[PDB]
């Protein structure tokens, strides 16, 4: 999924060798990059969201 | 803001870049052209023929024309300078 988003990005940089001046293409797939990233790592650092009422109370 | 869309938009496109301009020429100067060297007419017939096939098509295209010229002076000789001026 993740490497399948980004894998038909790198069909469109063989694309933009003919269509050169690309004002947002790139910057949707950087806003696309710039959200996902931002994905992996938010549920990576997501504990599960509860306090231990065995342990930690 | 969002997935800009220049990759399709040709349609309108190819009409103001210079080889288009070009490629309306040069389509039209084709289609009609003779293929293999069709309708080239050489069979000439016109009062003296068999002139335009020896000497008049151009192929010799030497001094044997004037030479038949003088002859025809020469085989002239007791009509315009002899029998007359």
């Amino acid at each position: 999924a993740k490497s399948a988003a980004n894998k038909l990005d790198w069909a469109k940089v063989i694309s933009s060798l003919r269509i050169t001046g690309s004002t947002a293409t790139q910057l949707s797939s950087f806003k696309k990059r710039n959200d996902e990233a931002r994905r992996q790592l938010l549920e990576l650092q997501s504990q599960p969201t509860e306090v231990d009422f065995s342990h930690y109370r | 803001v969002s997935t800009l869309i220049p990759p399709k938009v040709v349609s309108s496109k190819n009409i103001g870049s210079a080889p288009n301009a070009k490629r309306i020429a040069n389509v039209v100067h084709f289609y009609k052209s003779l293929p293999q060297g069709p309708a080239p007419a050489i069979k000439a017939n016109t009062r003296l023929a068999r002139y335009k096939a020896k000497y008049f098509d151009g192929d010799n295209a030497s001094g044997k024309p004037l030479w038949h010229f003088a002859l025809g002076i020469i085989a002239f000789g007791y009509s315009m300078e002899y029998y007359f001026h």
